[PDB]
């Protein structure tokens, strides 16, 4: 269900983030720095709504051929 | 050209000093405005199309305010006194081949290694004098650079009498030997070249060189034939390509981004550079504070142009306006 | 490269140096992640 | 040969440094005479700051801020040595113009 | 593949209406049709055709007005009516009432299009 | 011996694309200017900063 | 699948009794496994014997 224009949404994303909790760099050689689509490690936000909506429909009364019910 | 930016920079021509915004009538004009209360700084200059301003410089908040005369802007395009090394001999050995090799080091490409090598040639005879070599070699040495033919020109060869000593009379693909007249020739200048300058597209780089022997025998060793010293530069290149490359890129700040890309459908932008005229340049380089915990520096600078007459009037003129207005330091210079 | 290759491609352009500049983008690029169901590495290796 | 790094010429053409004779290995050591010194485990931290946006992995959308600029700067380093166990199984052979 | 199928949720789910396309007419195919079924042993369909339990509402022909506002038909051929009274059901083919709601309107279409052959085959006989 | 290094670029240039006037190019290991076709700018930076 | 020159390096590696090697002389083996994408075509074929 997907067309081909969505899948480029989906090819063109983050998929790498970086090191993370001008920097100061601390801890020497494990060095430490001192409703948004992406989840900074590569997902999509699939929101799914579901809904009751209003449908008309129609109440029929009809005869059976046979008996006259 | 493009140049490197600390986050912005942004010109202004200062063609004139109106004092107020009521007299601003050409193109160019300046007046560097503040209030009484100097904590703003800013500038109300005349476009081509309406008075425009700056950004409002806060004055606790400027980092160097400095500028530079035309002087210090200009190439100085470097010789090589090519002589005969005494120590080999001081005569031309009258049968070797006296090759001398010039190589070229920004060629058609910026990098190092993308080189051109062109040579001069002569052989040496019997009872030819060091003048006489030095009028057959400047003309060999200006028959394969100073040709018409080439694609761009490279170097500038003269040559240098013992006499005057100071002139030098130029040798080119046309001269003739009939033409250097002279039997006191001590050395070769060699000289480079102002390159081909385009506004914009077209930066203005030079070609480096250097001149470099061959090995010529003397009682059978293969010494190197001569010396080459690097003699004080006496031809430099103006600054009119520098800033009139510089508003090109300047102009894209404070405008439209692009130049000319789909030409019938442009915004053609009206510059107020000469590029044939020497410009002094006046940087105050500043930032933007805010009053949180994030709080630090945005960092700008403002380019003032004026033009130099040969002792900075144009120029001292507006630092004596902006030191009154503002209360800086900014050095006259 | 800037990020993983081009995926959405076709069979016949995922050729050898396809294939390479993908391995090659994770010995690079795959050191950190915020994963969200797991612990750190050097959380982990403590507790063993 | 790469005349970028090496800028003095020699008298006889080309740079200076083609005229240094290095003798790398003499006979064999039983180990590595010169290896390249580096750490285990210091990958290269791939470091990012930014604002709202990033261009870099490009995510459009920050929960947790840096700073409130649209920018985005990189941070890398690498802590890296080398060793030359015995300098004494390796001759070298250096011009003089190069000045030591 | 569209015609007349849900194919959502990974799965392929149809509401009865088959829209046989891609073929061309019957004069332009090799085979003359795409030879949904053997069994008349040719049954051959065209480009325009739409078949609802094994009944073939045809393209060649027109909707006249006396079964236009008797039968109450909504498009220009008899195809084109079948392939409006499926609207609604195309969308939901596992509701109750969207597939009473289409068996009876294609019944109706079904008694529009026979009276439409037996009026021909009277206006030619005649 | 500890080396780094720092680049920075704008939020703006998230997807920038190149409409190349002049086809961009990359700077090579060799020292070779390659020409290369990709049309968004940020391709062109991290490759200069490994 | 090793290539001849691929068995060479294993051969030529310095003898230790970012990093290919080990100190007790092992070899970095990067196994990684992604989740491409690929172009598949979804046929709708009427069969010539039923209609289904």
């Amino acid at each position: 269900v997907l067309s081909p224009k969505d899948i480029k949404y989906i090819e063109t994303m983050p998929d790498y983030i970086g090191q993370g909790a001008d920097e100061i760099t601390v801890r020497d050689g494990t060095y430490f720095f001192d409703l948004l689509p992406y989840d900074l490690a590569g997902n999509l936000r699939v929101l799914r709504l579901y809904w009751k909506s209003k449908r008309k429909i129609l109440k029929v009364k009809s005869y059976d051929p046979e008996t006259g019910e | 050209m493009v140049i490197s930016i600390n986050q912005v920079r942004q010109l202004y021509v200062a063609k004139a000093l109106k004092a107020n915004t009521a007299a601003l009538t050409t193109a160019g004009d300046i007046v560097p405005k503040a209030d009484t209360a100097k904590t703003t700084l800013y500038f109300q200059s005349m476009s081509p199309a309406g008075i425009v301003a700056s950004d409002k410089i806060n004055l606790k908040h400027v980092l160097y305010a400095k500028a530079t005369p035309s002087e210090a802007l200009a190439h100085k395009l470097v010789r090589y006194s090519v002589t005969l090394d005494a120590d080999v001999s001081a005569t031309p050995v009258a049968g070797q081949n006296y090759i001398l090799r010039l190589a070229f080091r920004q060629y058609i490409g910026l990098s190092e290694e993308d080189q051109y090598f062109k040579y001069g040639e002569v052989i040496a005879r019997s009872g030819m004098t060091a003048s006489d070599f030095y009028k057959k070699m400047a003309i060999s040495l200006a028959k394969n650079l100073e040709n018409k033919t080439e694609s761009t020109p490279l170097v500038n060869i003269y040559l240098i009498s013992a006499a005057a000593a100071s002139t030098d009379v130029p040798v080119t693909s046309a001269t003739k030997e009939s033409d250097l007249t002279a039997t006191d020739y001590n050395q070769i200048i060699i000289e480079e070249t102002e390159q081909p300058w385009v506004l914009g597209m077209m930066p203005q780089a030079f070609i480096p060189f250097t001149p470099q022997f061959l090995t010529i025998t003397v009682d059978g060793e293969d010494r190197l034939w001569g010396v080459a010293t690097v003699v004080t530069p006496t031809k430099t290149v103006p600054d009119g390509h520098l800033i009139a490359d510089l508003e090109y890129f300047c102009m894209g700040a404070r405008g439209d981004i692009y130049r000319g890309m789909g030409y019938p459908n442009i915004i053609k932008t009206t510059y107020l550079v000469d590029p044939g005229a020497v410009y002094d340049v006046l940087d105050i380089h500043y930032f933007y504070t805010g009053s949180n915990e994030s709080v630090q520096k945005s960092e700008k600078t403002i380019t003032l142009v004026a033009v130099d007459d040969g002792s900075h009037t144009a120029m001292n003129a507006l630092i004596g306006a902006i030191n009154t207005a503002s209360g800086l330091t900014i050095a006259t210079l | 490269f800037l990020n993983f290759p081009r995926q959405m491609l076709p069979f016949s352009k995922k050729t050898k140096q396809w294939r390479k500049d993908c391995l090659l983008w994770a010995n690079q690029k795959t050191f950190f992640n915020y994963s969200l169901v797991r612990k750190s590495v050097i959380h982990k290796k403590i507790n063993y | 040969d790469d005349p970028v790094r090496n800028k003095i010429l020699h008298p006889m053409g080309g740079v200076a440094f083609s005229y240094r004779y290095d003798i790398w290995y003499i006979g064999t050591m039983d180990q590595p005479n010169i290896f390249k010194c580096k750490i285990k485990g210091d990958n290269e931290y791939r470091g990012y700051q930014w604002g709202i946006r990033n261009p870099f992995t490009g995510q459009k959308g920050n929960p947790y801020m840096s700073f409130d600029e649209d920018s985005a700067v990189i941070h890398r380093m690498a802590t890296l040595g080398v060793c030359v166990l015995d300098p004494t199984r390796t001759m070298s052979l250096i011009p003089a113009i190069l000045q030591g | 593949a569209f015609g007349g199928w849900l194919n959502t949720q990974g799965g392929d789910f149809t509401n009865g209406v088959t829209f046989i396309n891609e073929g061309g007419s019957h004069e332009e195919n090799p085979y003359q049709g795409i030879q949904i079924g053997v069994d008349g042993a040719p049954n051959l369909v065209e480009q325009g055709e739409v078949v609802y339990d094994d009944y073939v509402f045809s393209d060649r022909m027109e909707i006249p007005d006396d079964i236009r506002k008797e039968y109450k038909l909504r498009g220009k051929t008899f195809a084109k009516a079948a392939k409006s009274a499926q609207r609604e059901s195309e969308e939901r083919p596992n509701d109750p009432l969207s597939t009473k709601g289409l068996q009876a309107a294609m019944e109706r279409i079904a008694t529009a299009q026979e009276e439409a052959r037996q009026r021909k085959e009277a206006h030619r006989e005649g | 011996t500890t080396i780094r290094i720092q680049h920075k670029v704008a939020g703006n240039k998230l997807n920038k694309k190149l409409a190349m006037g002049i086809p961009m190019v990359r700077n090579l290991e060799s020292g070779k200017q390659v020409k290369d076709t990709a049309n968004m700018w940020m391709h062109y930076v991290d490759w200069e900063v490994e």
